[PDB]
């Protein structure tokens, strides 16, 4: 009878090992101040490096034993059981349980302490961007999860940006009129200018600022085939942007080079089939580059294949003037001085050159400017 | 009933012999070299034709399962005129793509279902 | 589980004991997802259920393991009085619904890979018939062909034939056949299984044997078959090497082929191509044409991009017919997705529709 | 487990404890069949089975874990008196049919995969024999003869003769010679082993290795042999 | 499990106790051939054998598991006067001769595909 009106009471929650908030409240109640505990358990996390140098650290947790904690003004009562017959074969080590055990006329208090350790899991967010590549008919990471690059650091001309941005809110925001219309949800957007013109970066930076990875592939590349194309952007992981880059390599040649065998294959009939046909339709959005649009084909630039296509040539002045200040923050004038020597210059340059040249030495604004008479040539020597 | 296999394991070139339902399973790392004279091929000499993509999907790793497909036999890799299977029994050749190209063999070696796990590939 | 997560959701039941379960799915980008749910976990609890009490006992082994979800045995006793409905029932029942909420019917669409089919894809989601637009008659007649061939089902076992059915659908490209047997799949909840013989390298008996495993529930959809037909006299001299042999067509149409309520939709555009000797009940049973563009398809699309805009595509039927030109379907939708909100426009631009297949 | 569905079917019990049996099968297309069973589950129960009471008593395993199923081993314990007539006899019997009722069985279709012999496609429905017509004298002339060879394998085996017979059908034109065959097949219930004589690259000793092997109870069915005597060496005198 | 198999025939016998040991073999045609036998199972059990009364008893031996059949291991014995003629020999010849009778010795024939014969 008084076990029974106890349990009545009081709530009693456990918390199986398999679940990771059982570690995560376990490094929760070890950063407690609040907390009376006389047991106590090392554990040691180590990491051998290629070299033989090793990392080590250590804490310690409540372990095995009760404890005495007060949360909020509530005392709550943890008990760590070791299991003496189970071994979790899947971690390698016996089975544990921490169950608490809390008067319920206050509310559990409960989901408060869970999200508390939510916190320590928020921290591993900070990654935001993973670019993935064709190593076979799938896509799988090129490397390491990159930094995402904020948008505002790559500098196109004016309006393209804005321009760019709107078309493709505009296009993912109204999902529900494709779905009603019956059409496929996929739009293009092609970007056509001379090299070096932070096509790439361009891109890289949109897909920082809307969260999906990039998917890279290169039509220059020897080994493609229509069939394992086609089956590439459609097998596409989700949240995902496919940018496709030389797309000139089958408006030169086209089959030439797959009737001689040499090099590359793909050409138009996989570009229409992959774009329409048969394609995934759920959701994508797919960039489309091109160094040589003079190479053009008239059966490309209608809706179902590309309906976006933007001139990236060289940097205006206002683009100098921005990434200058980008590159030297502050130093008003020493700009102006630039832009107009620039002026008298009076030049094609790509924006690559003029990030170059302003990172070479990570210079003064002024040192950049003294040299900037030999931009002319400085594709040479510099 | 299913075999998992470590790939890393594998280098490049190099052939293995693996055991999913007692049947015989030839693991291969192609080289780019074979890839491209692989797929230079023409379709025409094949008494099977069929191309690298349609035989495998990863261009890197070639699965089979190792029987003649003229009678119960087992061929042997790195073997034939052709530099890929040969067979001791009756003398089938088998090109890089495990292809009849020459001999009585009537068909290509079949694929058995498999997946990609990364570092692992899982056969059945 | 599907009780558990049902009884957590139970408003009127008493738990003194809980227990976490956590969803924890690390997202390759580097984002996280964490959700808690606290489930009754092991000890006893009550619940009220229109008007019967149970009592609902949780427990564990404390000697098993189970080798598959590698956590110890548990089960979930209910108990209460026999003179109820056996309302386990009911309860078990809603448990199932709750779980299965999602309803996530969608269409698969299969493709070949050398003698057997693989998944292509993520399941699409369905595109419902009337999204395809179609000349009169020629949709809904399919449809009863269809309707009236499954339905008709004993009739063939009965009397001898091996309950086959082939459809044609044949006229000039761009016309979205394609587009239409994929919403007809999806209207009679059936798996596509795409496969081109024009452009792939198919060997008469791996075709055959395509045909005949395809996976059940699916229906089988052959692309540009006078492809075949071409080849029987342009191969021989050629080497395009990806022929196939009609004969082989014919012995995988009817000679051991599959019975099990099989249909087939075949499509071409060069039907002079063809020879009428593959025209042949079990063997292509309804043919139908499908040509470009008619009025009733330019009207039908336009209430389908513009609905209730009448006023404005009788102006629009107005323009075409002083074009008077012939264009196929695909052509004509280009003005009105690139349009999307601005029928207007459409109106404006329709003298471009001449150079539609550059631009538009 | 066929008693433990049948005594669901069952009815005159006494079930006080009952255990749910779920099958979960996820279609690839996103949809999921589920169904659901009470069947007794532990604890004891009763019967009254053709005016014999039958006590039931299931049990389950405290300690062990069956592989095959990972799941504990369970015993199921009939119990009754001696005097019956051992009607356990009758009540498996009428369990098993139940079973067998669910699947009754059909013909498969063998088709030559190099030197092996495999299905090709799911087991088509049996076609009745009366299903496809012939010239009188002919359908019944070859079944009454099939009959014949079937019962005289002591004829044969006694005295040393090869069991075996060989049939030809040589109708010109086509008139459901295949079908008339698989009718015979499925009217039998042997297996179908296809053959087409008119493959190419088809050898000869790949062919009798095929001949033979077969799997059991089937029934061979060469098409067109005429291949082998027209198809001579002089469309291959080169070797092929 | 000849002995039990045995047992199961010998009509000089009083068993109490029952097991059900089943046959089933599915064809690939999705025909199925089943079969039951209505072994002694666990308990004990008395038969009589050229006059000698032989008690028996069966035993499923739990904490253990054969893991080749992936059953619990199981255990028969038999008990009878030692002064007697023990005639467990004569029992497993008798139960021998059930099993042999199934075999008329069938001839095989192999045949060479490779450096090596396999069965025809
Ligand atoms: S069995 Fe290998 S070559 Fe014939």
């Amino acid at each position: 009878a008084s076990r029974v009106l106890y349990r009545q009471m009081i709530v009693d929650l456990e918390i199986q090992s398999k679940d990771k908030s059982y570690a995560w409240f376990l490094t929760w109640m070890a950063k407690h101040p609040q907390r009376v505990s006389r047991h106590l358990s090392v554990r040691t996390n180590y990491i051998q490096h290629d070299n033989g140098s090793v990392s080590t650290k250590f804490s310690l947790v409540p372990g095995p034993g009760n404890h005495w904690i007060r949360y909020k003004g509530a005392f709550i009562l943890i008990k760590r059981e070791r299991s003496a017959k189970m071994i979790d074969i899947a971690n390698g080590s016996p089975f544990e349980t921490v169950t608490l055990t809390t008067l319920y006329r206050d509310k559990h208090l409960f989901d408060d302490i869970l999200n508390e350790a939510k916190d320590i899991a928020l921290k591993t967010t900070e990654g935001k961007t993973v670019i993935y590549t064709s190593f076979g008919p799938e896509w799988r990471k090129f490397g390491q999860p990159k930094a995402k690059r904020m948008l505002p650091s790559v500098i196109l001309d004016s309006g393209i940006k804005e321009g760019i941005l709107d078309d493709v809110y505009d296009f993912m925001k109204n999902g529900k009129w494709y779905s009603d219309r019956g059409i496929p949800y996929r739009r293009g957007y092609l970007l056509y200018g001379p090299p070096g013109s932070g096509k790439t970066s361009f891109i890289q930076a949109l897909a920082g600022e809307l969260d999906y990875n990039i998917c890279i592939l290169n039509l220059s590349e020897n080994n493609l085939t229509d069939d394992r194309l086609n089956h590439l952007m459609n097998n596409m992981p989700e949240r995902s942007i496919l940018l496709l880059e030389d797309i000139d390599a089958a408006f030169n040649k086209r089959s030439q080079t797959g009737e001689q065998g040499f090099h590359s294959s793909v050409t138009f009939s996989g570009l229409l089939n992959a774009l329409d046909g048969v394609t995934s339709s759920e959701e994508t959005i797919t960039f489309m580059t091109t160094n040589h649009p003079e190479k053009l084909d008239a059966a490309i630039m209608r809706p179902g294949r590309i309906d976006y296509k933007v001139f990236v040539g060289n940097a205006t002045p206002y683009q100098v003037e921005k990434m200058f200040m980008k590159f030297y923050p502050g130093e008003t004038d020493i700009c102006k001085k630039f832009v107009n020597s620039v002026k008298e210059l009076d030049i094609t340059v790509s924006t690559a050159q003029l990030q170059g040249l302003f990172v070479m030495n990570k210079d003064a604004p002024h040192d950049a400017l003294k040299m900037v008479s030999s931009l002319r040539n400085a594709n040479h020597i510099f | 009933a299913k075999v998992e296999v470590n790939l890393a394991a594998i280098p490049l070139g190099k052939n293995v012999v693996v055991k999913w339902q007692g049947k015989p399973v030839f693991i291969r790392h192609r080289t780019p070299h074979e890839i491209q004279e692989a797929n230079s091929v023409d379709m025409s000499a094949l008494k099977d034709p069929q191309t690298d993509a349609d035989r495998v999907k990863d261009p890197q790793w070639l699965i089979m399962l190792g029987i003649c497909t003229h009678l119960g036999c087992v061929p042997i890799g790195e073997a034939g005129d052709f530099g890929g299977w040969f067979c001791p029994c009756h003398g089938s050749h088998y090109d890089i793509s495990g292809r009849i190209r020459k001999g009585p063999a009537p068909l290509n070696l079949e694929i058995p279902a498999y997946e990609f796990d990364g570092d692992k590939v899982i056969v059945g």
